């Protein structure tokens, strides 16, 4: 019962060698620049991640004017906080309401809002989540410890085009006059994908 | 392409296992593979649509067995040969054929600027929009062997246009050197019942999919 196709299975024993060989070849031909590649890695290891989206959500929670702007134009909205670029060029923000619960997926591959959430986790890119999310949202969500009220509508957004989606979670109850910073700590990656809820105080 | 990659609605893939406290990169080789993508895209060695379709064209078993970044590694070893940037020999030997004959476009000086800017697929002008939000539409039954973005589970199904996102590049043509053919992209809403049938559905649930203008027809 090892992992096989859920994204966490073991890579081939020689994978590192194959990668090292291609890299050397590409550098040798002058197609890639090692120094520039290190900067790319650093950017997604240390600079771009869910903390970005968290700041976006937190700000929308406390600032109604910003929220309105964000929902009208996601790209400009997230830019106000200095977030933008690859895989986030055309953002659409999905507002969770008492009537609607949003969650997104890329059934066709792995499309995901890089600038605000960083690179996707292995499970988001794998068959189990992608295959089932569009047919049985509740079944999948239950595996994440999240049960949606039966009367509450679930909206699954499939990222088939060049639009990129991020979920604006509902603000947890009992968080009055919380600072933007304290509110941001409640916003998990899952809560912004739609596969979870913000932490409750 | 009706390939293994089109997973929407499939059974038998099992539970969604999720590693707790998962790192951005689980192995070092992943870092190399991941950082190669921007470097090669910047060179203009290939476009993102040809990239996706390269992955769609790997063996079904290899696609399932392979971890995510093996998918990418496959593209680099194969799509680069198809495009004639490398030879099968160069790619097999590991050793180049005539030395430093190109210059990397992605240099340290422009990394941040490039990553912060990206490349929108939105275009100024293209085909006129045939549909308005509220319109009932039916996804055309098409089965191209080439690259397409209308998921198999939507074909023939009827939905409601809920958003007109404006004009965008069409991947179907961009992936096969037939130009961008810009046209409108809509978000279409389908009911759970419409997609999966009376039994496998929930009354409140809906699925939204982004489809190009000529993917559709009036219901
Ligand atoms: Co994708």
């Amino acid at each position: 019962h090892d992992h096989h196709h859920d994204g966490y299975q073991a890579p081939p024993e020689d994978i590192a060698l194959r990668v090292k060989a291609l890299e050397s070849l590409l550098i040798e031909k002058g197609l890639v620049d090692p120094a520039a590649m290190d900067l790319v890695v650093q950017t997604y290891e240390h600079k771009v991640g869910p903390r970005n989206g968290a700041k976006v959500v937190a700000k929308a929670w406390v600032d109604p004017a910003y929220k309105a702007r964000l929902l009208a134009d996601g790209t400009a909205g997230i830019a106000e906080l200095g977030f933008s670029g690859v895989q986030g060029e055309d953002m659409v923000i999905l507002e969770n309401t008492p009537a609607v619960h949003n969650v997104f997926v890329c059934t066709l591959c792995s499309c995901y809002p890089w600038p605000t959430l960083g690179l996707p986790p292995a499970w988001y890119k794998a068959a189990p989540y992608r295959s089932r999310m569009v047919s049985d949202p509740r079944g999948v969500l239950a595996e994440f410890g999240l049960v949606i009220p039966a009367n509450k509508e679930i909206r699954v957004w499939d990222t088939t085009a060049q639009l990129r989606y991020m979920v604006l979670p509902e603000r947890p109850a009992g968080t009055e006059a919380y600072s933007e910073e304290q509110l941001a700590e409640l916003v998990t990656r899952d809560s912004m994908i739609g596969t979870g809820l913000p932490t409750q105080p | 392409m009706n390939g293994i990659h089109d997973t929407g609605g499939a059974h038998g893939y099992g539970p969604v296992y999720r590693e707790p406290n998962e790192p951005v990169f689980r192995y070092d080789w992943e870092k190399t593979v991941m950082s190669l993508l921007p470097a090669l895209l910047a060179n203009g060695n290939f476009n993102l649509d040809e990239f996706r379709h390269s992955i769609e064209r790997m063996g079904p078993a290899h696609y399932l067995e392979g971890t995510y970044y093996e998918h990418w590694l496959h593209v680099f070893e194969n799509l680069l040969v198809e495009k004639g940037v490398l030879t099968a020999t160069e790619v097999a030997t590991g050793k180049a054929a005539s030395g430093k004959t190109a210059t990397p476009v992605l240099t340290p000086a422009i990394v941040d600027g490039l990553l912060s800017t990206g490349a929108s697929a939105a275009r100024e002008e293209g085909a006129r929009a045939r549909f308005a939000v509220g319109d009932k539409v039916r996804v055309l039954n098409k089965n191209p062997v080439g690259h397409t973005r209308m998921p198999r589970y939507t074909r023939g199904k009827v939905g409601t246009v809920v958003i007109d996102h404006g004009v965008f590049v069409t991947p179907d043509t961009a992936a096969h050197g037939k130009g961008e053919h810009p046209q409108h992209v809509y978000t279409v809403s389908f009911t759970s019942v419409e997609l999966w049938g009376q039994d496998a559905s929930s009354p409140k649930d809906t699925i939204r999919v982004d489809l190009w203008d000529d993917y559709l027809e009036p219901a």
